């Protein structure tokens, strides 16, 4: 049960926001690592 | 218990959409004889289907 | 488990405060509800239908109560 609850909130939600302001551009990579807190974070490239 | 049911009709019946879901929870009544009408009528229009008895 | 008057409701109140802040992981941020057994018998069979409708939305959404 926590499968789709964690992916759609910590992996798919943050990635969908970067595709609007300019975080993830169609032509680069999407680095997904663990931060110092212990969660799923996406290392963004460019800013807003 | 979910992926094995979806892959059953998508491979043998060649149609993943031919899967019905009968949640056995609200049907816990005494008049569930001549009413379940619902499961018999659904399989009449489609003999090639998968009947699931959830819970 | 405690004496009738120690603060059983306040235990769930403090857990919901950390969800709004950020001290709860996203995999555990579940909606907190108060299952009132008396609200199902409101007004002067019927109890079995109202009990199933409440215990169904929490399963498809994965939330505590
Ligand atoms: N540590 C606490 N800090 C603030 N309020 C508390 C604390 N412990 C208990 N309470 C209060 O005590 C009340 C207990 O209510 P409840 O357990 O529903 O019935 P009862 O008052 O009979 O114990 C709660 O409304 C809560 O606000």
């Amino acid at each position: 049960r926590p499968l789709n609850r964690l992916i759609q909130h910590a992996l798919l939600t943050q990635l969908s926001r970067l595709l609007l302001d300019g975080g993830v551009r169609p032509g680069e990579i999407a680095k997904v690592t663990v931060d110092q807190e212990g969660e799923i974070i996406v290392i963004r490239n460019h800013g807003i | 218990k979910t992926l094995c049911v979806k892959e059953l009709a998508a491979f043998l019946f060649n149609d993943p959409g031919a899967i019905v879901r009968i949640d056995m929870s609200e049907y816990m009544e005494k008049h569930a004889v001549s009413r379940l009408g619902q499961l018999t009528e659904a399989v009449r229009r489609r003999p090639y289907t998968v009947v699931l008895f959830d819970e | 488990v405690g004496e009738p008057g120690v603060g059983k409701t306040a235990i769930a109140e403090g857990l919901a405060n950390r969800i709004v802040k950020g001290d709860i992981p996203s995999s555990l941020q579940k909606k907190v509800y108060s299952l009132d057994i008396g609200s199902l018998l409101a007004g002067a069979g019927e109890f079995e239908e109202r009990l199933k409708a409440v215990l169904k939305e929490l399963k498809e959404a994965q939330a505590i109560v």
